[PDB]
């Protein structure tokens, strides 16, 4: 559905998974997503996780369907492209533009997505 | 029966809500407290406990304890 | 689209406010608002009430002219749908749509609102 | 067309002490300074986090982020009587911008559409 | 009254950061008493109570300075 | 290089990491996080100790410590 979605994720969440954070990062993340989080380091790693989540739960919510049937978090990806510009990817979404923005505190991941007509 | 005691304490070990307060008609999202990071956490801790997998689509199907009960035992 | 608009809110100078003022959520709320608020815990409660005030902070920045003699916080309201997601009505708007994300962290509130054609 | 999004903390922009002036004349054009000087001190980093926070989201929206191929320099934002922000960027019209500001105790944020 | 600027002044030093030596008639709440929007409702809600009266989301715009809300206070 | 060195004091306070973590291959962004506003502070202090001129893109080059060590010289 044509939407806009916001979300802000707290960091220090994602990051008390110590143990958890590997099966919440497969949960979450795409194939290509998940080989770029391996490469990172572990603060580089929560960062990377909180913001991909922030993007998929605010691109659920311009979706409007939230998570679950009619869309789930291996369905979206997030990508840069040369410039460092992030776009999604998604396999549920036709004939719409998605737009998305991500941010980082030190404490927060916030993303902002906006789908609309062609 | 003892399904609903495990599911019960992961349910007050995460969300951490009073206690007692967990009904099987009790919302997770609506009467607990759970946004949607916690019910993603809570998922996770259901697929260890009980060894089985939840996707997406059959998390959506489960919005309250009793749902989660019911998933569980069948 | 005709404007955007954007408010983070902090939760505890809410909640500190309404301690402090007991009228404080008579004059964000409408009177369905107000009666949504009621039936929720002492929890539940600043962050219904901190969403709203952003929400409606957010939609008076996107219509052009922030809260006042243009517009009251009596005229915005935030309705759930069928699922549950929040939009807007609003008394002074009748030739544009209003789009409107609402999300929550444990210290913030925060809400964006996009006025924009058909 | 694109949208920008950008959360800045406060105390960062403040907690530049004789820092913070070098920083303000590259962050903002001559007609953004006469405005800074001429303010208080808090209402000061406040008006500084708030242009920062802009021309990053509109950075963002334009696809490039601050560099070659865009300054702050090249950033202009202004209120009208309402106190509504616009942004000028004679950087390509053919696109009509919208931003939104706005500030809390900690934090200086800001959101752009730039489109078609 | 003279009285009703005393009452005033008690209310924004008590509300806002403003010291006491700066609630001069031409002070503007938002520009020079470092003021932002939830600062003033609140500020319009104390006046509301210390005076007994109702001021409109309207009528708050109106009272832009210090000396703007004596005035509506008459 | 005394440059390096001064380079390091610069990062170890505009960034808090520890020392042996600025290497010279390290990045700016991904082993040192240094995010958008952290780069702008950093190259206004090495504006400042080396006293030079570095314009919004040329900062965009500095990828790592090294690539700053050889601008700067
Ligand atoms: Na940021």
């Amino acid at each position: 559905a044509y939407g806009i979605g916001l979300d802000i994720t707290e960091l220090k969440r994602i990051a008390s998974m110590a143990g958890r954070q590997k099966r919440f990062a497969e949960r979450i993340l795409t194939r290509s997503e998940l080989d770029q989080y391996y490469e990172l380091s572990e603060a580089r790693k929560n960062e990377f996780l909180a913001g991909r989540f922030a993007a998929k739960e605010a691109f659920s919510k311009a979706f409007g369907t939230g998570i679950g049937r009619q869309l789930s978090f291996q369905d979206i990806e997030i990508r840069k492209d040369q410039n460092g510009k992030p776009y999604i990817i998604c396999t549920k979404l036709s004939q719409a533009a998605v737009h998305v923005s991500i941010t980082h505190t030190k404490e927060y991941a916030a993303a902002q997505v906006v789908i609309e007509r062609l | 029966a003892d399904t609903l005691e495990r599911v019960t304490k992961i349910i007050v070990d995460r969300l951490g809500v009073d206690e007692a307060d967990v009904k099987l008609e009790a919302s997770f999202k609506e009467d607990l407290g759970a946004d949607x990071l916690d019910v993603v956490e809570l998922v996770m801790e259901l697929e260890d406990e009980f060894d089985m997998e939840i996707s997406d689509e059959d998390a959506e199907k489960i919005a309250t304890v009793g749902d989660a009960v019911n998933y569980i035992q069948n």
